[PDB]
């Protein structure tokens, strides 16, 4: 739809600055975001079988989910300059590249981030901005092709 | 005419999401993206600044410059609420333009056109008009010997 | 006489600094428990109490 | 040179002391104010911008025009390329007029005096110091 | 319990954690000072130097190695950030041990420094910094990370 | 203009110039700075000498002026007092009109300079001035009392 | 002399200033105390009043009684028969004895710095330095 | 006699509504106003302030006096609330009538008759009595020291 | 082990009991208390102190010693809320008796053994273990300066 | 020496202005910098605790262990047979280095100055000046 570009990412890196936010706030944003995400698409929770998806409160599953976050976190906070974005996005890239992950799933998760997001920033919040970007970096997860 | 006070405000405002964090990375890429506006509009003016070194974007010696505007514009608004000192140093701030050869009443017109084109792309909820009113009022005062 | 009571009740939880947040829904009741504004009304339920889905109607 | 870490912790509590709108005015005032009493000579120069009341709009508006310039530099310092810049623009401000030498030496005085106030003991001394030092000698 | 990393202890470490990522140039910050950690530490102890090899330690500034700054001073933030969660919190910590397991050359003694080293560093950019609750939290997690051998 | 005098606008203007009325002594103060006021206006512009002729304003402390100065100086206090009700403050402003018009001799340009001149004259007996929302105030007053010829 | 608003203002801000009951105790004492720190000289003709020892009830005393003079020359200003009167009055008080002239050229400077502090940046310099001047020289 | 706390914070309020107006105009008519009522009364006293030019009533040189007079009174209100030092500038104001020949312990006991009475006509709601009883005590002290 | 912030308010509370008044008396009586427990105990370190003659109890030169040392402590606790501080000031306070022929590690370890036998008796609500906690993390970074 | 009264006076008043935890450090390093700027030539001996740097802890410990003897002899002196002894022990801690005599004048001079704020006009200038002066000389 949108690829992302300098302006952009500086918005969606500042809003997601607050709608991550910290300690339970993050620990339930993450929460949310997964409950969202499954429930759209039921099918994945067979992938995160090794991390106790079945029981979305599950430590384990608490960790996963914060976890990977973490990661949503570097590509957003990265993204801004090119140099390093890229590095992180191609350090992604390895770590996916070889495990087959329909595209499918990856569209939930993103409509997942943005409703909870928006559900997190209230009223400040551009959508067509988070869409672009977070795909820009879900391609760079893919490798999409 | 006067500016209306609630729009001081919204300005005050506006601005504390533009400038930003001390930071000068933000406020540089934004003043320049602004200037880069008024050289694609008023070209002519783009000569003004080999002074400073505009043939070299990343020079540092045009960074600078680019910053020393920013703040200018910074000390500015951030003395919308001291009206009298505000008054003065607006003088002032025309002086240091009219004794710059070359610079028109329009490049300013057109400086302020850039903003209003490029803030409402660095921050969401710009209240462009609110921000025009008093822009002019500034830049009017700041022409306003010169011509 | 429901209402009227519990239209009382009301005037009351607005009193004070508040159990929940301003963001945060106040579940009740017996047992406090303070859960998301955006948290209520996912469809799992947030509340022993079921307060984010007994709530039979839509005030829209 | 300076250190990275001794100019952030520099920007970050310019940051507080100074601080916004008339709370900046206010500090301006209070800073001039100590300087010209300990040193009334200065009142000369700053006769174009009515230095005998400081209190006037005129001086005030030249106080903030000061402070301003002050942020500048202090928010180019941490990166090179844009302070050794900015100074050289100062520089020649300067060079041009007369000004003393040891005035500005009384000037980072009482900046440092001042901010130690508004800091408290948090006030990183040290940092100040070696970090303003190099603004004044530049233009200078 | 008492033993480890009480409430208040960690509450202390997050608040004062936070003073960091203000403004929004984490990237600018977390990157330089990810790096003079990690440069500090090659500089005590060189066999390191090799262990960042593959990402190009060589160049501080180097892309290759900013974006692993990153990487490294990002989990600690992690690590940070679900201190109010211990059964997350060592999961998440378990993960890391893992991700050292495998890179052999990496030895506990150097986690013993870089601890040194990151206690000596906060109080830097930090001017509020509790020395006690820090030491007590990242004692904590330096160890169950390298707890993995 | 439309904008301008807005409510934030003259309840600051209100506030402003209570600050004088907060001492019993009101018609000392009153009268010399209304008397103050159109001297200096008769100082900058002569013809205006003898419009105010018929109130003694040869002998400035002469009653007969003071009177006066009272009266317009009041007739001030109601348009700021009536600021805050347009149709009331037209109605009383367009009576304002009506005195004036009645009054051969007083032109336009007389009050433009009447305006400059209590502009520059407020700021000296209070502190507390908004140079910016008393100009858009005193404006749409000095126009609709003279407005009518 | 002095314009007529000039005055108003002085007599306006001495209000705020000066204040009440206790508020004004205060305020002369830490007038004093700032004036004798710069020029001790003067613990020696206020002997009488314990000058030794501001904080004393001897001490207070004076202190107040002359900021009452203080407040009368003050409000005296606004209407010139009466102060020229005044003026007039206190300069007998004032001749008699020896006294040094520069000391109320010091005593002014402080009551200035004092006011400063109370009005704030508000504080009309111009006005009190023009005005206070006018009842110094009076006295002296 | 003593006096209650209850009544200094009467009068310290009775009288900012008597002293109120901020210069000079007022206090002096009213403290005037008092003196005409001691003399009306106790004649002799007149006499006493030919050095300030009585017989010129609007002279200046007098009315600063009143004034003088006035604020003299100010000041002793005024520090009501700090007893110590009141007790001994209410000692130094007794000197300086004892060494004014011709003053006698009945004069002022004739000019506290003198506010008592004029004072309840210039504002209303004048506790006479709570006035009265600590201006006594302050009179007392005042005459007390001449013998 | 380490120290817990709500332990250091423990005791930042439980000194406040022992300190408290302005008087030496009090703590003399208790930092003696405490001696003579590490002499009842340590008779050896007895010895040690006859610089400050130990064998006159009731000296003066000795009591303001006892003095010397309870405000030493005083000192460590009152600074257990500024790390960085407290962790100098402990070594210089290793250095002074480092330079003390004759302390052994032991004595220390004595000393503390004191405490915790004393102060359980001149106040309630005190709680041993946090103290201890605490003082052996003080202790140990005195003492082992010296070896 | 001292009077009885005018001790417990400053005994008291001593730990109103003292203060508890933090609230000392705060007093010390406000102390120490108002007695430094006055008279640079005291940065001199405090070389071994970092006296070019008041705000660091190196200087931060000094400061309090200063404050905190001054405490001791404050509380010391109301009771002869302890405060005759305190003295004689503080004597021998300085008579061995060479100092400046006027050092401690200074010295004394502010630590009425920072009280002075700290306590307001409450403060018993009296009692304290002839009260911590005997604690100064037997010191010197």
């Amino acid at each position: 739809k949108k690829q992302c570009g300098v302006l952009e990412g500086l918005k969606v890196k500042s809003e997601w600055g607050r709608a991550y936010g910290s300690g339970h706030d993050r620990e339930a944003f993450s929460q949310a975001i997964w409950r969202a995400t499954f429930a759209q698409v039921p099918e994945s929770r067979s992938l995160f079988k090794r991390v106790h998806g079945d029981d979305t409160s599950h430590p384990a599953f608490i960790a996963h989910a914060d976890r990977v976050l973490g990661g949503l976190d570097i590509a957003i906070s990265t993204l801004d300059q090119p140099a390093t974005l890229k590095e992180e996005l191609d350090h992604l890239q390895v770590q996916h590249e070889g495990r087959k992950i329909p595209d499918n799933y990856f569209d939930a998760f993103k409509t997942a981030i943005l409703h909870v997001v928006a559900a997190q920033l209230g009223r400040c919040y551009d959508r067509e901005a988070w869409d672009a970007c977070i795909d820009h970096i879900e391609d760079g997860i893919k490798g999409h092709h | 005419d006067c500016c209306s006070y609630e729009d001081r405000r919204e300005i005050r405002h506006i601005w504390d999401d533009v400038w930003s964090s001390s930071f000068t990375d933000r406020r540089v890429a934004i003043v320049r993206a602004v200037f880069d506006d008024l050289f694609k509009h008023y070209p002519t003016s783009k000569a003004l600044f080999e002074r400073v070194k505009i043939d070299e974007p990343e020079s540092g010696e045009f960074k600078s410059h680019l910053v020393r505007v920013a703040n200018g514009l910074k000390l500015l608004i951030n003395l919308l609420d001291d009206t009298l000192v505000l008054q003065s140093h607006l003088g002032h701030l025309a002086d240091q333009h009219i004794q710059r050869k070359g610079v028109t009443k329009e490049y300013f017109r057109g400086i302020g056109e850039a903003f209003a084109r490029v803030l409402p792309q660095v921050l969401s909820c710009f209240n462009v008009d609110a921000w025009n009113r008093c822009f002019h009022r500034l830049v009017a005062r700041i022409a306003k010997d010169l011509p | 006489r429901i209402r009227k009571a519990g239209s009382l009740r009301h005037r009351v939880e607005e009193l004070e600094d508040p159990s929940c947040d301003e963001h945060e829904h106040q579940c009740g009741g017996d047992d406090p428990q303070c859960i998301s504004k955006l948290f209520v009304c996912d469809g799992h339920n947030d509340c022993r109490n079921g307060e984010d889905e007994k709530d039979c109607t839509l005030p829209t | 040179e300076c250190l990275v870490t001794e100019s952030l912790k520099v920007k970050l509590q310019w940051a507080s002391a100074f601080g916004h709108a008339h709370e900046r005015v206010a500090f301006g005032l209070e800073l001039w104010r100590d300087i010209i009493d300990d040193h009334p000579e200065i009142k000369a120069p700053f006769s174009r911008v009515r230095g005998d009341n400081i209190y006037s709009p005129e001086f005030g508006a030249h106080s903030q025009r000061v402070l301003s310039g002050l942020d500048i530099t202090i928010s180019m310092l941490d990166t090179p390329d844009m302070l050794a810049a900015q100074l050289a623009h100062l520089k020649v401000q300067h060079v041009e007029r007369n000004l003393k030498p040891e005035f500005f030496d009384i000037f980072l005085k009482h900046l440092l005096h001042v901010l130690g106030d508004r800091l408290g003991t948090h006030f990183d001394f040290g940092a100040w110091h070696d970090c303003v030092d190099q603004i004044i000698d530049g233009i200078k | 319990h008492e033993h480890c990393c009480s409430e208040e202890d960690h509450r202390i470490v997050q608040k004062q954690w936070d003073i960091l990522w203000r403004d929004t140039e984490s990237s600018k910050i977390k990157i330089g000072f990810g790096r003079l950690l990690l440069t500090k530490l090659a500089k005590d102890i060189p066999e390191v130097n090799d262990l960042f090899k593959r990402v190009d330690i060589e160049h501080a500034e180097g892309p290759k190695f900013s974006a692993h700054a990153l990487r490294i001073l990002n989990g600690l933030d992690l690590a940070i950030n679900l201190l109010d969660d211990p059964p997350a919190l060592d999961a998440a910590l378990d993960h890391l041990a893992h991700q050292h397991e495998v890179r052999e050359g990496v030895q506990k003694a150097h986690f013993k420094k870089f601890g040194e080293i990151l206690a000596t560093g906060l109080p830097q950019v930090l001017d509020d910094y509790d020395a006690l609750a820090w030491k007590s939290c990242l004692k904590g997690i330096l160890t169950k990370i390298s707890s993995r051998l």
